[PDB]
């Protein structure tokens, strides 16, 4: 069911094919450079988004 | 959490089709999450801007922001569709009872349809690189077969809602 | 420089619609301004980067 | 981490409609630094495609990534200069030592110029109304102090680093 929580699963891609590696971020077995992370979490609330849609929501943006 | 690399990874790409293909369209969603939905729902108001008057759907920085996540909450559930080749999450976890819970609130079905084909609209440019500020940094090939089963992923949410 | 990547991160808020995000209320008065300041390291953007690297040629917000 | 409200608050505007001013002119780097620095180091490259071909100062993602975390970095001392009023944290935490470990890295140092000047102009941009895809939800008026005195950090990190 929706639980009423926020929560939703946020999904992370990885390609580290160039070798540079961030300390401490190694939490799987492999040297192909690729990752994927998933893990639920809570989706916030931005009221800095949500005041700059609120002024600028009739501006055509990104060539839409 | 979940972290899939390795010989785990490999496994992913083999019972999921097009593996790489398929992992450069999940990230093509998740990095452009904020903007997706942000075009999204300045989308469903500029086309209505009664929403956001007065006591409209999205007025407020409250319901507006209440709105910005639920769209967000959708398109992660999407992203996780296409990640698996497989709804069956979105399906029990988002999906089961938010018509319920939406038409106990009258958020209205026809700002929620037109926010949703906008995200899948935005989302199917990304895959196909008809996305005109940003293109995806990508070996050059045909995604269609993806960028289809994703917009039908985005069809059950509308489907859900209507 | 202490070659550490932090920097002063300002975060300016508004809340003088009256939502208040529950035990948010760090300093004193009733205005709904409040300015908050902490040192935070700045990260790498390993997308932002690709991003950038593809796309630095498309004229974006009319600049 | 520190807190400024009511009366704090109001010893740092100082004054009445100016110091209204400042706090909208400081949200506005900060609400929009993601842009201000991909849009600074893009037209950066743009003007200079060199820098990205091989060996260039933002050649491969590591670089490139450094330099964006760079000029977040720089655009935040300013916009605490800016809500502050004076350069002196600017100086002694981000400049003091700055340019020279520029120099042994090998980051060139006309590439910093060209991304400093645009994030000082992107910033009076949307301080002055010519930002032309979103526009800070201010009242209308007239903030071409505040744009000057926001240009004169910039002008302080340009003289140490071009
Ligand atoms: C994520 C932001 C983005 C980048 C970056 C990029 O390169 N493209 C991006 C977004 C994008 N949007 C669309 C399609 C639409 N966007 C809107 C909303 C805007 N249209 C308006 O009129 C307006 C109010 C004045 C908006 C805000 C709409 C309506 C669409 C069309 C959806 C449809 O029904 O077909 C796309 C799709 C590709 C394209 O450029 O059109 C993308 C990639
Ligand atoms: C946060 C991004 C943004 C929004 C949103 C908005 O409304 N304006 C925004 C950014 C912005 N940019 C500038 C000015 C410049 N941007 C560039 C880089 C791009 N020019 C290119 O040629 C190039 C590659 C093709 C780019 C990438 C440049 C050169 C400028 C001008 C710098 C100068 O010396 O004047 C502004 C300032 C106002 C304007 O729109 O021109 C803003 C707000
Ligand atoms: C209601 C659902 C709103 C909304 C409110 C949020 N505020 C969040 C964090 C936050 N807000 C303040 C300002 C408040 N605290 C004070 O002490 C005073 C002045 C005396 C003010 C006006 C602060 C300081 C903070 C951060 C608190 C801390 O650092 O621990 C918040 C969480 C996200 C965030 O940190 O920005 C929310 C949701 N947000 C919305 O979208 C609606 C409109
Ligand atoms: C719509 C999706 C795009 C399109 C994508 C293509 N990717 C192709 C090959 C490819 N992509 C990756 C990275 C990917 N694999 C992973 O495991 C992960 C992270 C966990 C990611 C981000 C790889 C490694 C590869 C193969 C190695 C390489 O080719 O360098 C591809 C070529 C065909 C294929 O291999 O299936 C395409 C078409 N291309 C487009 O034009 C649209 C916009
Ligand atoms: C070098 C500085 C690069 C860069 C690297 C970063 N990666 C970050 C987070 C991260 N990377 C992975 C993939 C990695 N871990 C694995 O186990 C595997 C293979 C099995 C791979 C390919 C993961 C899983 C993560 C997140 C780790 C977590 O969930 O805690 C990262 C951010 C660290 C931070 O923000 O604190 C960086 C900087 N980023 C760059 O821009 C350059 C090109
Ligand atoms: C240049 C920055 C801008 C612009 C700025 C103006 N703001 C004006 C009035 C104003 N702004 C605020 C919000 C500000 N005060 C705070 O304490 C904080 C902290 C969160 C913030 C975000 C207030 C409270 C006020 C005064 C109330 C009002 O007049 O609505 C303003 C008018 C100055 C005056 O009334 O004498 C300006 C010009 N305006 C522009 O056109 C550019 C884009
Ligand atoms: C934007 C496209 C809409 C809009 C959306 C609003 N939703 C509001 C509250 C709300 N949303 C949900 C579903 C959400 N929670 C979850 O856990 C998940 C999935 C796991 C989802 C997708 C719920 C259950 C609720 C009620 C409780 C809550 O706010 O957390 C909302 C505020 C309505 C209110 O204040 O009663 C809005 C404004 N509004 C629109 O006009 C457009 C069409
Ligand atoms: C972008 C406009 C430039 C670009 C910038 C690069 N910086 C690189 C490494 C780097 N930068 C700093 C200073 C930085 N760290 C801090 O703590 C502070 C201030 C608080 C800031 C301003 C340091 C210490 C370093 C060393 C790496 C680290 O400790 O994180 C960098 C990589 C250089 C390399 O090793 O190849 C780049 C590319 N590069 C350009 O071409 C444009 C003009």
């Amino acid at each position: 069911a929706m639980k009423k929580d926020s929560k939703a699963p946020c999904v992370e891609v990885f390609d580290e094919r160039d070798g540079c590696k961030a300390a401490g971020t190694q939490k799987a077995s492999g040297d192909d450079g690729f990752c994927v992370k998933v893990s639920m979490k809570a989706i916030g609330f931005n009221a800095a988004e949500a005041a700059s849609v609120t002024k600028n929501y009739g501006i055509k943006r990104f060539g839409a | 959490a979940a972290y899939v690399g390795g010989a785990d990874l490999q496994a992913l790409k083999k019972f999921v089709s097009e593996g790489n293909k398929r992992m450069d369209s999940v990230n093509a969603i998740v990095s452009n999450a904020s903007c997706i939905v942000s075009d999204s729902v300045s989308g469903m108001v500029c086309e209505n801007p009664s929403l956001i008057a007065p006591n409209g759907g999205v007025y407020t920085n409250r319901k507006m922001a209440a709105c910005l996540r639920d769209a967000e909450i959708i398109l992660r559930y999407v992203s996780y569709s296409l990640l698996s080749g497989d709804s069956s999450v979105l399906e029990d976890r988002c999906l089961n009872g938010l018509k319920e819970t939406y038409a106990s609130l009258g958020v209205p079905a026809a700002g929620n349809a037109r926010t949703i084909s906008i995200m899948k609209a935005t989302v199917i440019g990304f895959i196909t690189n008809n996305s005109q500020q940003k293109k995806l940094s990508t070996p050059a090939g045909d995604c269609s077969a993806l960028a289809s089963e994703v917009g039908g992923y985005f069809d059950k949410v509308s489907s859900a809602l209507a």
